[PDB]
């Protein structure tokens, strides 16, 4: 998870919006294409994914680390 | 006391919530400035006379963080390249140059000696981690004076170095959330917006929210 | 004994033997500046007893809490420094007194920021003024204690020789 | 082992290639 | 200029040879290597079976009169505004003109006379090192061979 | 002058002087004007 | 009363009039100091800052070098002073340096008046503008300023390793 | 107390103008005012207008731009920014013809139009090398 | 290089700009180009940068190291 | 603040340090700088990769020199199963006498080479620390001539 | 200084004049749409590059589009 955040913390909108551009052409050419126009996480938000999951990671790690550790020990 | 972890697990809990809490109140801090802060209401008064200084207040713990870091951490990297050199008495330890805590030693002391003396009517000392005797129960260790060295000064001024960083983070954040040399209407923008433009040589993360962003980095950091 | 700052009200203007009812306003300033000057070396003096007496840390302890000892033990080269530090900073002071709108004690320049004065501002160069008459006054009944007795403050105060 | 020789006319010519990497260098504008 | 400057060096260097000459002959030029425990591994020079050869303390001695010398050059340098002859050109000088072949024979304290004599110097070092690289002893051999014999004496 | 001196020789004046001179140039070049 | 003002009247500056930028004890301390100090040359000033420079950084380099020494050590001593001189050799470098990328002038508050008298219709930035007008600010005064810092810098280092020699052999 | 009697009642603060704003340039806004009324600083905090002449220093053309949005809300619109070089050489800004730029003005000339969308730029591969 | 942005470094750049240029003993030096952040097309170039160099260098560390050390 | 970026006059006229930054980032973008043409583009690229092919023979010809002059070469030729080679001896002054110790390789503190440069050459045919310092010299006079 | 052009999909809705934090944009007389005003850029030295200006078009792709090219002390923001 706190790898996974660094997609979110790393990149830009830009791109994933792009990518889904694609992703919405393969689904209008099998005429799947949800009504609700699927966008790219805004800037903000995906700011506040990437700090969630690093949080998450980071946290659950320390905390997996110390409680694996105390209870062994 | 002898269930080790109940009592690991108890305290870093309890100190992440608070990292948490303190990070979320600094968070609301800006929002209060970017919303419901009203110029013609606080003319004069301490929160304004804050925002009129903001520059020498930001600027003074910019040059605090600095110091703080540069020597706390690279006192550790000094130790790191004299261990790697192999010159072990060129190191910051307790058989090298040494940086005693005095301070916390005298206060742990006068602890210590509180029963009788400052707390007569006490019996023992407050907790057995400021000096006294080996507390076990069941052949387990409960208490026992915690002692300082230089190990524990470096330590200690991480914490200092990381909280003053967070401070300096959620305090920008606070204090340039309505405006700035940069973007002087930033309060026309909101709490929570992601630019102003890529002019200006870039305006990412100007907002208060992204200040928070990067606090909840660094108070994880510290923490 | 003028419109100074500085008469409270046990004595207004206290000046019984009448050195101010003769003195310009040069002398005045002079007689303002030597009793700011001995009132707040008063204090420190007094506060540097009490605080040695029962609290010397530096030195590895050494250095007898009784002052009036501790005077002819310091390493008389830290005597030096505290000396020069002094003068340094007396210097400074005599730099400041010719900066122009100079007061007699005011070596912070603040008649830059208050022209006509408050009446908390009067106030508070009145408190330390007292202060600094109260401390004056207890640190010469400590030197000539400690001269005729031998004993320090705390030290005479515990046992009893009052 | 290589002499002191070697190692001294090795470092002449190197001195010789320096010289043509900054005529070049130069050549190639400020 | 910079002839002028490496005339003026050169010069005093076969001063500085002669005098290195001099000490080595006459027992001066201290004896031994440098002690590495008082001044750290950099003055290693290999450790060929257990025992660790340092830089010779002579080396070290002639390194400190070499940088006193050096460090008076580079106060001079930093010291424009208050030296007879700067050492390089300020923006609007030109540099002196080039003497030539042969230039003009003026005898006593005299620029020609200067740089007729820094010229016949660094034309001595030249060969010197020509001399020494072709037929292979020491510096100071063959400046004691060019003296006849009166310098290593 | 043998070749174990080279080291002792070389790696100081290098990788001192060389960034100083070169910090030198760069710097004055790079603040020049027109 | 207020001891925080706008400075010297102008409430648009980026600057206070607090009881520390504007007191009197710190005009006088600045004007004691040899960068304000009035009636010094140039390579007065630079003088003076290299000597007390070079005497106070001797100290971190001989007490905590590479080379220390419980005891007194020449070594030590010669280590530490070298280490000062090479560090006062590169602060003069770039004083150099930065006093040749930005200054144009060889006698200053005169220009400015000739320009703002005899108009100065040129390529601008030597006859206009000219920031300050000290006589730290111009080619010739920060070249002696720098001449005077590597000078006195040497002379304050040689000065202060004599102080410390004295001080571990005679006490 | 202030240089000037038209500034606005503001104590001064350091996020006023720089060394910048005294060799580059400095803008300088002014307006007139029925009330002194309190408002924000586009760098500090709250200062107080004077009820007439109101003559305000800034460092950038947007926070004299700032101020005047922030005097829209005060029903001021007579405000003038100005941008001042290093010697008094005075320029009008912001009102440049006299009419705000949002308001059509006879007079004025369209200045970085194309007679095309978007889709009709040139291909960049053909603005080699010019 | 990669999680903070601009917008946060001239903020910071500018504090630290008023305060060399309200200081004393240190106005006497002044920059020629005016402190900024980098772009954030530098910023991106800068992270990338570290992120590869602290990469390559960790690795190689560690498996030149565990080899060495491991296999005698 | 002028003059160093000489290929972009948009970048010369920057008041801030973007200009050095963006200068040393564009510097080898040629299709960008400024009085630009085709031609001056292909011959400035055709001297780009002289000088690159010159400092690659360089480079090797100081692997070769310095595995001649402070490697051990000739003695990994009898023992290659059980010497280590050496790629070049090390004078840092900030090492302790532990790390002088440690580092110890014969005479001096060294490097082991993990290039393969020994097996390399070996194999090709090279058996003597002058075989190398031939190597070493011809490159030389190889990226002279490139130069 | 930035690079600020005007499209001809213009539709005189003054959203981008008045977004305009720097006044670099002015609405001018024109024939092309109903309202009769395009907008203008005769101010691009003051142009920053924040685009506010074109994230009030309302037009498809546009009708004001700024090219960022090179920086200057008032196009970099700059106070100090
Ligand atoms: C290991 C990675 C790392 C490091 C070293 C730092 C370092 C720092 N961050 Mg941080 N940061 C990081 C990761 C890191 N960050 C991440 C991942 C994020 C994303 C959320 C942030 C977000 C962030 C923010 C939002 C802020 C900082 C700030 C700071 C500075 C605090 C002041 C200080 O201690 O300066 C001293 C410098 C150091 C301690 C670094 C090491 C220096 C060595 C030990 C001493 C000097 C070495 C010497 C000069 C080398 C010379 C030789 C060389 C030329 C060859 C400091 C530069 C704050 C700031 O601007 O500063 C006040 C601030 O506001 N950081
Ligand atoms: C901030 C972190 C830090 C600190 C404090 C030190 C400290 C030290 N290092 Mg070190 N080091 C560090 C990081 C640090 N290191 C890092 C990150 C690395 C790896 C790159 C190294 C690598 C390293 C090596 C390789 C060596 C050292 C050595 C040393 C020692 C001598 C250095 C010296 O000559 O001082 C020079 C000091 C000065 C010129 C003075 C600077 C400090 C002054 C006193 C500041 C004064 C401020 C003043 C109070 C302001 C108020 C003034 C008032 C008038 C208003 C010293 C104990 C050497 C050693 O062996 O020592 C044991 C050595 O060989 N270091
Ligand atoms: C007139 C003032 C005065 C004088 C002459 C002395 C003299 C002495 N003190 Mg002392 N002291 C003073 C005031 C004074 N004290 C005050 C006010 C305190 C309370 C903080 C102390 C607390 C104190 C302790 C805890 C100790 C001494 C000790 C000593 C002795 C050794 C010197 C030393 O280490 O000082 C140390 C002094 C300090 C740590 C505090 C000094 C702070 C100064 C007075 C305030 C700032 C002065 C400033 C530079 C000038 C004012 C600026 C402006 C007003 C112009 C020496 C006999 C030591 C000793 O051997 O005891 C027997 C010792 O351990 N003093
Ligand atoms: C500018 C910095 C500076 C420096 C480097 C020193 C250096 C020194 N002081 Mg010192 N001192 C200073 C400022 C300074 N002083 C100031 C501003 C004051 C206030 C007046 C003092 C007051 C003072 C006293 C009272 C004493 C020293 C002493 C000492 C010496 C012992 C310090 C130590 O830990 O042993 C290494 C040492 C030579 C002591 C001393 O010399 O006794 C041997 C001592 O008793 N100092
Ligand atoms: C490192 C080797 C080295 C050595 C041995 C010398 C030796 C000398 N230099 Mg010198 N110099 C050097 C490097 C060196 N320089 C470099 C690298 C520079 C450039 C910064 C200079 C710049 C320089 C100047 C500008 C001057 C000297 C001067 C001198 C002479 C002073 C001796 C004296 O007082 O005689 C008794 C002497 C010939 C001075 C001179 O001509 O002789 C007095 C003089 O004015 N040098
Ligand atoms: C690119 C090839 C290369 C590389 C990376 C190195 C690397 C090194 N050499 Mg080296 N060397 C090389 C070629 C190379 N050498 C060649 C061809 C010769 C024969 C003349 C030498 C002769 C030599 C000696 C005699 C010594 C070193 C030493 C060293 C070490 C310290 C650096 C130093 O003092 O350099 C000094 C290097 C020279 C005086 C020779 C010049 C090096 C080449 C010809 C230049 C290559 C330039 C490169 C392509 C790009 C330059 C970039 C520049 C513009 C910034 C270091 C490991 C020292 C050592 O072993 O310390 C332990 C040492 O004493 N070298
Ligand atoms: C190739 C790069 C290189 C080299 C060769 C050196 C070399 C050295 N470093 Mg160093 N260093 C470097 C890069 C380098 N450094 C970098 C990049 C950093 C930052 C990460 C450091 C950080 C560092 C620290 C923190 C310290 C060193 C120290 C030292 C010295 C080793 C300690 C010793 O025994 O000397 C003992 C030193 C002496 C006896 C005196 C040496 C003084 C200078 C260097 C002599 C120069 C003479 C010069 C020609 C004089 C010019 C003329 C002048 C008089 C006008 C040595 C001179 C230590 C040291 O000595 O500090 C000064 C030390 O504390 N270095
Ligand atoms: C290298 C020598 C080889 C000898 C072999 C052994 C000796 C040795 O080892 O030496 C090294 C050594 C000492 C060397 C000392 C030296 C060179 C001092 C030189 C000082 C030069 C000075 C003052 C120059 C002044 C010039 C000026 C002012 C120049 C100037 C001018 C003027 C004059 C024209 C006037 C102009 O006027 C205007 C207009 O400005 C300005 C200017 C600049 O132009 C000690 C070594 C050892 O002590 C150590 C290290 C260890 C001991 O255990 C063993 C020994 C004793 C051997
Ligand atoms: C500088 C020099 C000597 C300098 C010596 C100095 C400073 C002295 C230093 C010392 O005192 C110290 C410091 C310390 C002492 O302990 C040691 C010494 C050493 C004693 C020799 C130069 C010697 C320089 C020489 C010999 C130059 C020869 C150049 C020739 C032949 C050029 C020919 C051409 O220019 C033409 C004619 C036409 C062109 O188109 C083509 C070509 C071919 C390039
Ligand atoms: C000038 C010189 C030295 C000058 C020294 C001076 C000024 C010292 C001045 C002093 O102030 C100092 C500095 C320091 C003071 O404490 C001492 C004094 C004394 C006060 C040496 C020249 C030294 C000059 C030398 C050694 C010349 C050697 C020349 C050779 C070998 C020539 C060979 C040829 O002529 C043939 C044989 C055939 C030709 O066809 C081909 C060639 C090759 C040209
Ligand atoms: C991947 C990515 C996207 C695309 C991400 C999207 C569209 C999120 C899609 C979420 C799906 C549709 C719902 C969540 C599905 C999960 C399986 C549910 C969470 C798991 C539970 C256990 C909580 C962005 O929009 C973006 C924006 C800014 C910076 C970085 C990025 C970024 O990295």
């Amino acid at each position: 998870i706190w790898a996974f955040s660094l997609m979110f913390l790393f990149s830009g909108r830009g791109y994933w919006q792009e990518l889904i551009e694609s992703i919405v052409w393969a689904h209008n050419k099998l005429k799947v294409a949800p009504s609700i126009q699927p966008r790219a996480l805004s800037i903000t938000q995906g700011r506040a994914v990437g700090v969630a999951h690093y949080l998450l990671g980071g946290i659950g790690t320390t905390w997996a680390f110390f409680l694996a550790r105390i209870i062994s020990v | 006391a002898i269930d080790y972890p109940t009592q690991l697990s108890l305290f870093t809990h309890h100190v992440w919530i608070g990292g948490f809490c303190i990070v979320g109140g600094a968070a609301h801090g800006a929002i209060f400035f970017v919303r419901d802060y009203n110029a013609a209401n606080n003319y004069n008064n301490l929160i304004d006379r804050v925002i009129r200084h903001r520059d020498a207040i930001i600027s003074h713990l910019n040059w605090v963080c600095i110091f703080l870091g540069c020597h706390s951490f690279g006192l550790y990297v000094h130790n790191d390249t004299m261990r790697a050199l192999g010159r072990s008495q060129d190191l910051f330890s307790d058989n090298a140059i040494a940086l005693k805590p005095i301070f916390a030693q005298f206060i742990q002391n006068l602890h210590t000696l509180a029963p009788g003396s400052t707390a007569p009517n006490a019996l023992t000392t407050v907790s057995y981690a400021f000096g006294g005797d080996v507390i076990s129960v069941g052949s387990k260790i409960a208490m026992m004076p915690i002692s300082l060295g230089t190990a524990d000064f470096l330590v200690h001024h991480i914490h200092a170095f990381t909280i003053h960083v967070t401070v300096l983070i959620l305090l920008k954040g606070v204090l340039y959330s309505r405006n700035s040399r940069l973007i002087p209407d930033k309060a026309n923008l909101g709490f929570r917006f992601p630019c102003d433009g890529p002019g200006r040589g870039g305006t990412c993360q100007v907002s208060a929210w992204d200040h928070v962003f990067l606090g909840l980095f660094w108070m994880y950091n510290s923490i | 004994l003028d419109g100074m700052i500085g008469s409270s009200a046990p004595f207004k203007n206290f000046d019984p033997l009448g050195f101010a009812a003769k003195a310009d306003q040069k002398t005045l300033n002079k007689y303002r500046e030597s009793e700011l000057k001995h009132g707040r070396v008063a204090m420190l003096a007094v506060l540097g007893w009490i605080v040695q007496e029962f609290w010397h840390p530096l030195y590895d302890g050494k250095l007898s809490s009784n002052p009036l000892k501790a005077l002819t033990e310091v390493p008389l080269i830290g005597w030096a420094q505290i000396f020069v530090a002094i003068n340094v900073i007396e210097y400074l002071q005599n730099k400041i007194k010719e900066l122009p709108g100079y007061r007699p004690g005011d070596y912070l320049g603040t008649w830059e920021w208050v022209e006509q004065s408050d009446e908390g501002w009067d106030s508070y160069q009145t408190k330390e003024l007292n202060n600094g008459r109260l401390a004056m006054v207890a640190i010469a009944g400590l030197i000539v204690q400690d001269l005729i007795t031998g004993q320090a403050a705390l030290e005479q105060i515990t046992a009893g020789n009052t | 082992m290589i002499y002191d020789s070697q190692v001294y006319i090795a470092l002449v010519i190197a001195v010789v290639a320096s010289v043509l990497a900054i005529r070049l260098g130069a050549t190639l504008y400020n | 200029k910079a002839e002028r400057w490496n005339g003026r060096h050169a010069m005093f260097g076969w001063i500085v040879l002669l005098a290195t000459g001099y000490a080595q002959a006459h027992g001066l030029l201290p004896e031994g290597g440098m002690d590495a425990k008082e001044w750290g591994t950099w003055v290693i020079v290999s450790t060929t079976n257990g025992e660790q050869v340092t830089i010779p303390a002579a080396r070290a001695a002639i390194a400190i009169g070499h940088l006193h010398f050096g460090a008076v050059g580079v106060f001079a340098a930093y010291s424009k505004n208050s030296v007879k002859d700067r050492l390089l050109l300020e923006p609007g000088e030109k540099d002196e003109a080039p003497a030539g072949l042969f230039p003009a024979l003026r005898p006593g304290l005299t620029k020609e006379a200067e740089m007729l004599n820094g010229r016949v110097a660094m034309l001595g070092l030249v060969a010197l090192v020509a001399v020494s690289a072709a037929t292979g002893q020491d510096i100071l051999s063959v400046i004691d061979q060019g003296l006849g014999g009166l310098l290593l004496k | 002058m043998s070749l174990d001196l080279l080291p002792s020789f070389f790696v100081p004046l290098v990788g001192l002087v060389l960034p100083l001179f070169s910090i030198i140039g760069l710097f004055l070049y790079i603040e020049k004007e027109n | 009363v207020s001891f925080i003002k706008p400075y010297r009247q102008d409430p648009f500056v980026g600057h206070l009039a607090t009881p520390i930028t504007t007191s009197a004890f710190t005009r006088a301390y600045l004007k004691v100091l040899p960068a304000y100090r009035p009636g010094l040359t140039p390579l007065s000033r630079g003088a003076e800052i290299g000597f007390t420079h070079g005497y106070f950084l001797i100290g971190p380099f001989y007490t905590y070098g590479p080379l220390r020494s419980v005891e007194f050590s020449l070594t030590s001593l010669a280590a530490g002073l070298l280490a000062a001189i090479t560090l006062l050799l590169i602060l003069t470098v770039g004083l150099s340096i930065y006093g040749q990328v930005t200054y144009d002038v060889y006698d200053n508050a005169l220009i400015v008046k000739l320009v703002r008298q005899m108009v100065g219709s040129e390529r601008t930035q030597d006859l206009p503008q000219i920031k300050g007008t000290s006589e730290l600010d111009t080619v010739l005064g920060w070249q002696k300023f720098s001449e005077g810092f590597f000078s006195g810098g040497l002379i304050g280092s040689i000065v202060a390793a004599v102080g410390i020699a004295l001080y571990s052999t005679y006490l | 107390k202030l240089k000037q009697s038209d500034f606005p009642k503001f104590e001064g603060s350091t996020g006023g103008w720089l060394s910048a704003a005294k060799n580059e340039e400095k803008y300088v806004i002014i307006w007139t005012s029925k009330d002194a009324s309190l408002f924000e600083m586009p760098t500090g905090g709250t200062a107080k207008m004077n009820a007439g002449n109101n003559v305000a220093y800034f460092a950038r053309k947007e926070q004299c731009l700032a101020l005047g949005s922030q005097l829209r809300g005060f029903k001021i619109t007579n405000y003038k920014i100005f941008r001042i070089y290093p010697p008094l050489d005075i320029t009008l800004l912001h009102p440049f013809d006299g009419v705000f730029p949002e308001k059509v003005n006879q007079g004025r000339s369209p200045v970085g139009k194309r007679d095309a969308s978007i889709g009709g730029n040139p291909n960049p591969a053909s603005l080699k090398f010019q | 290089f990669l999680i903070s942005w601009r917008g946060y470094w001239q903020e910071l750049i500018e504090t630290i700009v008023w305060a060399h240029e309200r200081t004393p003993l240190a106005n006497l030096v002044r920059w020629k180009d005016k402190p900024v952040a980098l772009s954030i097309v530098q910023a991106r170039l800068v992270g990338l940068a570290h992120f590869t160099i602290g990469y390559v260098l960790t690795y190689a560390a560690f498996v030149i190291a565990s080899t060495i050390g491991k296999l005698g | 603040v002028y003059k160093f970026p000489k290929f972009s006059k948009a970048l010369a006229e920057d008041p801030s340090t973007r200009r050095i930054w963006y200068g040393i980032a564009t510097a080898h973008d040629f299709e960008s700088h400024d009085a630009m043409t085709e031609s001056k583009l292909y011959q400035k690229i055709f001297a780009s990769h002289f000088g690159h092919i010159a400092i690659i023979f360089l480079w090797t010809a100081g692997n070769l020199f310095h595995v001649a002059w402070q490697g051990n070469f000739e003695a990994w030729i009898l023992n290659p199963l059980k010497v280590r080679p050496i790629a070049h001896a090390i004078w840092d002054p900030h090492f302790g006498q532990a790390a002088y110790k440690a580092f110890l390789k014969t005479s001096s503190p060294a490097n082991l080479a993990l290039s393969g440069v020994y097996e390399w050459w070996y194999t090709i045919g090279m058996r003597t620390n002058n075989d190398l310092y031939q190597g070493s010299f011809f490159l030389i006079l190889l990226s002279s001539l490139l130069l | 200084s930035h690079t600020v052009k005007i499209y001809d999909t213009c539709i005189g809705c003054t959203q981008c004049v008045r977004a305009c934090p720097t006044d670099v944009l002015e609405m001018v007389p024109w024939d092309g749409c109903k309202a009769g005003q395009i907008a203008s850029a005769p101010r691009t030295e003051d142009c920053v590059g924040c685009k506010r200006c074109e994230t009030a078009c309302p037009t498809d792709f546009l009708s004001v589009r700024v090219y960022l090219g090179g920086e200057t002390t008032r196009s970099l923001g700059l106070a100090y």
